[PDB]
């Protein structure tokens, strides 16, 4: 309800401005900042090709 | 039982929902006052338009 007995609606169409910018595909310093302090071998069966 | 009142009539198309009805909502779809805008003396015909 909004600021009177009036009704609203947010959809789901609602998320355009938000999950469409070209930020979703920008993850350089995630990889990055995870890759210190090292992983063992995993043994890499799907993790290899 | 008194003077008669007239009944005028505007086409709508069949999906304008009635959530905006039920509600002080304006005829003509737009808020459409001189009160509402911004005071740019160019603004209502914009605000209504």
């Amino acid at each position: 309800w909004g600021k009177d007995h009036q009704v609203l609606r947010l959809s789901m169409e609602n998320a355009v401005g938000t999950v469409c910018h070209p930020s979703l595909m920008n993850i350089d310093a995630a990889v990055g900042g995870v890759n210190h302090d090292p992983v063992e071998a995993a043994n890499p069966y799907g993790a290899y090709v | 039982h008194g003077q008669d009142a007239v009944c005028e009539f505007i086409a709508t198309p069949v999906a304008t929902d009635i959530n905006y009805f039920r509600r002080p909502c304006n005829p003509r779809g737009r808020a459409a006052g001189g009160v509402y805008a911004g005071d740019k003396e160019g603004d209502v015909i914009a605000l209504m338009y």
